[PDB]
């Protein structure tokens, strides 16, 4: 549910 | 984990913070006597409630990714499965957020820096939220009367993100045991600072909790007076950490 909290990890 | 490996966790905390803090101490220090005056005042209360929204989120979320850094900089954060960093920053950036607010605030005037001066909670009339304001400030207060070091922000703040009872989490015992090294290395370097006594004081959780909520409530709010302006002008983060 969460792609932009996700990208910023990578 | 050895005596040594807690000393070292200690100074990992204290750099990620240090590299992450966005705001120098010394700077905010300096910029006390930097206040709004009143027709200042007067013109951010005239603002309507959708420009101070959209300001504060934008705002809050520079704030949310400087936290995302201080993660992921965090000693043992990283080898945490993709579920859980994700569970703990959902919960917890915000929490970090108003955490590090204390700096920004000046117990003796009770104003806060907000977009390059100090001003009071009238400042933020028009976001039609008094209660969370206050309660906001008040938060700002209580911490203000710990008198935290650098240091011990760094190392609270750590613990605020590493809480390992936030519902969702799958490997539930890898968050325990980091949580349990970073409170001995909390507990290490309030005890040789001879700080010890200042745990029994910090601000009970669900204090922080309910900050949160109320945030979460009030954009609901805003959101149905103004669904537009959300999809619009509002950062997508934002929106995907604290709508429904
Ligand atoms: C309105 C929703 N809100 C909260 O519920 C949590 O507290 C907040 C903080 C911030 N800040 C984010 C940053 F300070 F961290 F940068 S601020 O835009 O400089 C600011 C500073 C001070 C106040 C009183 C307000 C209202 C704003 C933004 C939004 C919120
Ligand atoms: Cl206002
Ligand atoms: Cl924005
Ligand atoms: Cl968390
Ligand atoms: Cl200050
Ligand atoms: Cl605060
Ligand atoms: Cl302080
Ligand atoms: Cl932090
Ligand atoms: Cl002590």
């Amino acid at each position: 549910e969460f792609p932009y909290l996700l990208s910023l990890l990578g | 984990a050895s005596l040594t490996e807690i000393e070292h966790l200690v100074q990992s905390v204290c750099k990620s913070y240090r590299e992450t803090c966005q705001l120098r101490l010394e700077d905010l220090l300096r910029q006390r006597s930097n206040i709004f005056s009143r027709e200042e005042v007067t013109g951010y209360q005239r603002k309507s409630m959708w420009e101070m929204w959209e300001r504060c989120a934008h705002h809050l979320t520079e704030a949310i990714q400087y936290v995302v850094e201080f993660a992921k900089r965090l000693s043992g954060f990283m080898e945490l499965c993709q579920n859980d960093q994700i569970v703990l920053l959902k919960a917890g950036a915000m929490e970090v957020v108003l955490v590090r607010m204390c700096r920004a605030y000046n117990a003796d005037n009770r104003t806060v820096f907000f977009e390059g001066k100090y001003g009071g909670m009238e400042l933020f009339r028009a976001l039609g939220c008094s209660e969370l304001i206050s309660s906001i400030f008040d938060f700002s207060h209580s911490l203000s009367a710990l008198h935290f070091s650098e240091d011990e922000i760094a190392l609270y703040t750590a613990l605020v993100l590493i809480n390992a009872h936030r519902p969702g989490l799958q490997e539930k015992r890898k968050v325990e045991q980091l949580q349990y090294n970073l409170e001995l290395a909390f507990h290490h370097h309030l005890c040789k600072t001879h700080r010890q006594s200042i745990l029994a004081k910090l601000p009970p959780k669900g204090k922080l909790r309910s900050l949160c909520s109320q945030h979460v409530e009030r954009l609901q709010i805003f959101q149905h007076l103004h669904p537009i302006v959300v999809q619009a002008a509002f950062p997508p983060l934002y929106k995907e950490l604290f709508s429904t």
